[PDB]
């Protein structure tokens, strides 16, 4: 019976200083394949290039 | 010729000083609501002002119609005013210090040598008594006749940001500004007041005697306050945002206290030397004539 | 006199050289690299055949 959703911290936290995100990059990493360690390396090494 | 009121021309409502406030028109008195103070370890101590010089420049008749009021108020406010201390201006203003002058000064602000009976203008005693005092702003490059450009601060700070109790003491802690504002609000603020016509406050601050002098200094104090901050802003050493929640306060420490800077930053107009030595005798002047 | 240019952010710089001292074997030679030139260009000690 419950509702599963993304709650950003700015609606809990009052101390805007460490708060730099929101739901967006959530919703973003949700899009991505689970990721080995190396293919993490793999596009770190590629938006260096 | 416009009369003046017994109120002087300040009551009329042809000469009301305003600022906008993020936008909207509001009383100077309520925008220096706004401002609050952090007392620092340093202590301003207002020493006696000196008396300004006897000697007027030389009334010598000039081509053209100066545009005095734009011309202080430029140099006080504006941003980075020019050729502040050029003299024929305040030779002109001489020549209206004259027991009975041809020269008129408009409510428009200009000084026009003809009799001019289209144009409005204010009565010429009390101009007469204006420009006898403040036609010594043209002395404030002349190396005899410069102001103290650094304890003169002191007072305005005491008259700005000075509580009653350390008004009445004459001392008070150097103090740092803050206040909820906007992106470019002590900019925008001297906007609003480059637009002031002052010469309506100074003339009734030179003409009016007794009571109706003494009404005017209570029922004026916030403009002459907000004039003060435009000043208090030039001299800073240092204005910064600080983000306090969502809201963004300014920062300017700290009052009372010309640091001398003279190049320009983004956050307020700048004084050049030239705008400091003009500022400093047109305090002198003022100031002296406040505490009458 | 103000210059048009971005603030110098010590309280990032200072995070990336952390992040970079993690990460970044180099990092130490990169820095020695500069203090040892400037040994080598105060002209301050040189070996003698003596």
């Amino acid at each position: 019976r419950y509702h599963e959703s993304v709650l950003e911290i700015a609606d809990i936290f009052d101390q805007a200083d460490f708060i730099q995100t929101s739901d967006a990059v959530r919703q973003l990493r949700a899009l991505m394949p689970t990721l080995s360690t190396s293919q993490i390396r793999h596009a770190i090494e590629r938006i260096a290039q | 010729m416009l009369q003046q009121p017994t109120g002087g021309y300040t009551t009329l409502e042809q000469f009301a000083f305003t600022i906008r406030n993020d936008g909207t028109n509001a009383t100077p008195t309520q925008f220096l609501q706004l401002l609050s103070y952090e007392a620092t370890e340093n202590e301003l101590v207002k020493k006696t002002i000196p008396t300004p010089e006897t000697h007027l420049p030389s009334a010598r008749n000039v081509p053209g119609n100066v545009y005095i009021e734009d011309a202080i108020t430029q140099a006080l406010f504006g941003i980075s005013a020019q050729n502040v201390n050029a003299h024929g201006y305040f030779s002109r203003l001489s020549a209206l210090a004259l027991p009975n002058t041809s020269a008129r000064l408009g409510l428009d602000g200009v000084i026009y040598n003809s009799e001019t009976i289209n144009i409005p203008f204010y009565d010429p005693a009390a101009v007469a008594n204006f420009a006898a005092t403040y036609a010594k702003l043209g002395n404030a490059s002349t190396p005899r006749y410069r102001a103290d450009m650094i304890d003169i601060y002191a007072h305005v700070g005491l008259e700005l940001a000075g509580t009653d109790a350390e008004r009445a003491a004459g001392v008070m802690p150097v103090k740092r500004a803050k206040f909820d504002s906007w992106e470019g609000s002590l900019i925008s603020l001297s906007r609003d007041v480059v637009n002031w016509k002052i010469l309506a406050f100074l003339i009734d601050l030179c003409s009016l005697e007794g009571e109706a002098l003494r009404a005017f200094k209570t029922r004026n104090r916030d403009v002459f306050r907000m004039m003060l901050f435009i000043m208090s802003t030039a001299v800073a050493a240092n204005v910064v945002n600080r983000k306090v929640t969502k809201r963004v306060d300014r920062v300017l420490e700290y009052i009372g206290v010309n640091s001398m800077r003279t190049a320009g930053r983004t956050a307020t107009i700048t004084y050049d030397l030239s705008r400091h030595e003009f500022a400093a005798k047109f305090l002198q002047l003022t100031f002296t004539r406040w505490n009458a | 006199a103000l210059r048009p240019e971005l603030a110098f952010d010590h309280d990032h710089i200072i995070r990336c050289l952390m992040l970079a001292a993690a990460n970044y074997p180099r990092l130490e030679g990169i820095i020695v690299q500069i203090n040892t030139g400037y040994v080598a260009s105060a002209n301050v000690i040189r070996p003698v055949s003596e």
